[PDB]
């Protein structure tokens, strides 16, 4: 994928913003990288919300390793194009730059695609209520004295 | 009472902490160079010597590592890393971000005053210290005094 | 998390506003940091409303320890990305600046996600009224002389 | 043994912390005054200089301001403060209490025998210890001695 | 414009982490020896700002900040001989060991230097000539251009 490391995400976001790339002759300054990776960790910690949020493969650094830029991230190949686009949309307030509308639309699309699979997987129907008889057609649960549904428990 | 005072209890190890915050530089690097120059390039760097527990010096490479506590680590915590002259300090962070840069720094070593005192003063054994004259002359070097 | 202390939130807000960060030549005077910390404490006390408002892990300075900027904040990792964004939004009138629209949207999202879990947890249904009979199908509460529901009490 | 090596590599920026807990004093005033005197009184204060890169010493107001990092700060930036040695130090918190008070900073010196010893002897370099003549002559005060090498 | 302003108070921190060694213990022993055993140590003394000295029990304690404290106030501790210190945490682990805080022994070396050096004094350290001559023996220097009256 060639975007294995968090530093790759930061560099891609900066290049998208036009701050530091090779298409523009400027280079990345380390403190910008540190600020961007801190902001990326903060943003990613808000989306997951301990599980009740957007579920994506991501490893949060325990800070045992001091340099958090070089370590790997567990993002699946489909979420990368959303994560760094959202990161680039968020970073621009740090400078006076404003993100282009294309980046905003791409971030919207990426987040929607991120959450759609979990939305499909989490749409489950509730069981039968406790006071609902099972009709005389079952003929086995009816013979086992188990006339009524157990309930939501 | 008022007994003589010679040495005070003190901490002999320095801590390097990040400016603008109260955190310790995790695994930064310290570059030591000449007075008003850039310590990064090889030309401006100056020799750096360890000071062991016993009087001895071992030279090491210029970039100095820092552990999580903020003290220079080497393998185990290293003692006083004494250099010569007045150097310029250029502390970098873990990911190559400049923490602080200072031009002129000079702090003298408080240890080993015996060697400096021996190299400083001149010898006069006197006579009151010794009972007789022969033993006084035996230990007399480049001078002698009478009662 | 690298934002353990309150001063870390203040510095993150200042960086997001662009006033001062690590890579800037000029810096703000410590009285400005003290004023920002006081404003942050005021903001967090107004949301709590004494347990009846937004509930998040937060410890208020007891004033016995002099520097309230240095002590740690009990915020969980998910609320950090909202607290300093809101603090930066409130700090803009302190200077001559005005907060960027992206920061406003991020603060809105952060507060909504802060309150959604408490809103879910506080949506409870009241018990049966006092004058509500229990039907003849219970067969145990009916035989225990307890024909009617107790009430809200 | 290898060389004189009289200079120690240490922290070049001082750090001030609280007394009751472990956290840097924020917005805490620092006062500097004469020996065994109260620096709070403006009559007892001594000039305090900022040493720029150029070497020019610029005097500033007596109450020094600390930042959240625990280091002396002028107008938001870290500075190097140099004063005449022998100054009492009084650190005050932002609230207005007293953190520390030191009558003589020279007393908090790991080696105090050297101060007493320096007064009551004569300084004269011996030629034996130094390798060459010029090195001995340069560091020579109040006469020399002529020996081997 | 000579000495940089710095905090001379000692702060004791852990070797492998940024902590304050809360409620630690410092043992001041004899030169190049282990001070844990109770037989092999030297007396320690408090030095107040005025100059009085008080005898102190061996197991020096550390405050929460990381500074030595006696009763409820920060103190300064002075010993007469050279000493080796050993800092321990609350759990009994070893934080740091220094065989020689000073490489030489102040007392024996002081006696030796008294034996083998001349006792002449200079005027530079003493404000007035009479004060200098009062405590001067075996010689005097007239260093500075002393004014007659």
């Amino acid at each position: 994928m060639q975007i294995k490391t968090k530093g790759d995400l930061v560099r891609a976001a900066l290049r998208k913003l036009g701050v530091a790339s090779d298409a523009t002759l400027t280079d990345v300054e380390p403190q910008s990288m540190q600020d961007a990776v801190d902001d990326l960790e903060a943003m990613m910690a808000e989306w997951y919300q301990d599980g009740k949020g957007i579920i994506t493969g991501y490893v949060f650094s325990d800070d045992e390793n001091p340099p958090a830029e070089g370590d790997d991230h567990g993002l699946r190949s489909s979420a990368v194009s959303a994560v760094f686009h959202n990161l680039a949309c968020r970073i621009a307030p740090d400078y006076a730059l404003e993100a282009t509308a294309k980046i905003i639309a791409t971030a919207k699309y990426g987040k929607e695609l991120l959450y759609k699979q979990t939305a499909i997987s989490r749409a489950k129907r509730a069981p039968y209520p406790s006071r609902m008889p099972t009709g005389s057609g079952n003929s086995f649960a009816n013979l086992n004295e188990w006339h009524y549904f157990p309930g939501e428990q | 009472t008022d007994i003589t005072a010679n040495v005070v209890v003190s901490n002999p190890r320095p801590i390097f902490t990040e400016s603008r915050s109260f955190k310790a530089v995790a695994n930064g690097k310290i570059y030591i160079g000449q007075i008003d120059t850039d310590p990064v390039n090889p030309a401006n760097q100056i020799p750096v010597y360890i000071e062991n527990e016993d009087g001895s010096h071992v030279q090491i490479t210029q970039p100095l590592i820092i552990n999580a506590a903020g003290k220079i680590v080497y393998n185990g915590q290293l003692v006083k890393i004494v250099t010569v002259q007045g150097h310029s300090m250029a502390i970098y962070d873990a990911n190559g971000s400049q923490v602080d840069y200072i031009a002129n720094v000079l702090k003298y070593d408080p240890d080993q005053y015996s060697i400096e005192a021996d190299k400083k003063f001149k010898y006069s054994v006197k006579l009151s210290d010794y009972p007789t004259l022969q033993d006084a002359a035996s230990a007399a070097v480049d001078g002698l005094l009478i009662d």
